[PDB]
């Protein structure tokens, strides 16, 4: 989303979206991740920011 | 050739091994269609089911017993156990014909699937009806785009995607019924 | 130096090209409608690319007319 007073919402899903991103890593993926809303650059920056782009 | 055996069933088994326990496994787009490709039946005589959909309309779902779409070939017919075709159409009218009534859509361009089974699955984005399109302004933006002809690919494509959608939209509003 | 359709060798993508005949197809509609598509016509949206994690540049799109028809 782009407003936070969702909830949990963006956060049920970025903790979904590394339950995902490591299951699928089986041989070493190169990954993208990107966020679509204002507040999922706030939270995948804390689980996974390298791949992030 | 498939050392990758996927599918929404598989990756169930899998998600339990490296997410934490405590979240169940996400959803797919499978578990939300029951209509399959190779799901064989789905036709039943001489009406068959024509998903004619849009991004912001779903325009019918109902069957139909014979569609008329634009490909760019030409246009052709389906019928009932018509052959498996991933047709991309142009810029035309897909003519929905159930019986005795016809619906004509004219659509912008976009695939049309014939799936084994016997379902048809047009895939336009702008599917206007031929009620709502004025036989005035056409004209005043196709002679328009017959002039601007620069030596920018880019909107040459753009204006050569201009000229035959108006083009086929004017021969779509001549000969109406 | 692509090999394809017409709107793919010019560098186009399908989707551009096919929202441009959407959005071609919208300025010829009778205008108890043609406002309405208007509504699905509009870009509203901005992005920024994240090339070290915590920075990057801006891009803002505020178009209200369509896709737009010259190069990306």
């Amino acid at each position: 989303s782009d407003k936070g007073l969702c909830g949990g919402l963006n956060s049920n899903i970025t903790k979904y979206t590394r339950a995902t991103l490591a299951t699928t890593e089986s041989e070493g993926k190169d990954v993208v991740v990107v966020s679509i809303g204002d507040k999922g650059r706030s939270q995948l920056t804390r689980i996974e920011s390298q791949r992030y782009q | 050739e498939a050392a990758a055996p996927a599918g929404p069933k598989e990756f169930t088994e899998v998600w339990n091994k490296k997410a934490p326990s405590t979240l169940i496994v996400p959803e797919f787009p499978s578990n939300y269609t029951a209509v399959k490709a190779v799901g064989e039946g789905q036709v039943h005589g001489d009406a068959f089911p024509v998903n004619f959909y849009t991004p912001h309309s779903i325009l019918s779902q109902a069957q139909k017993d014979t569609v008329v779409l634009p490909g760019v070939d030409g246009y052709f017919g389906v019928k009932a156990s018509h052959v498996p075709t991933i047709a991309q159409l142009k810029p035309g009218v897909v003519e929905l014909h159930s019986g005795a009534e016809s619906e004509k859509f004219f659509v912008s361009g976009g695939f049309a699937f014939v799936h084994p089974n016997g379902v048809t699955d047009i895939c336009v984005l702008e599917a206007a009806t031929l009620d709502q399109v004025d036989p005035a302004a056409v004209k005043s933006a196709l002679a328009a785009a017959s002039a601007a002809q620069p030596t920018d690919e880019f909107e040459q494509a753009a204006n050569r995607a201009a000229i035959e959608l108006y083009s086929a939209l004017e021969s779509a509003v001549e000969a109406k019924a | 130096a692509p090999s394809g359709p017409f709107y793919r060798v010019a560098g186009m993508s399908y989707l551009r090209y096919s929202n441009i005949c959407a959005d071609l197809l919208r300025n010829v509609l009778k205008e108890p409608f043609k406002a309405k598509a208007q509504a699905r016509q509009a870009i509203h949206f901005r992005q920024a690319p994240y090339v070290d994690g915590k920075a990057g540049a801006s891009k803002v799109y505020e178009l209200e007319n369509g896709i737009p028809k010259t190069a990306n």
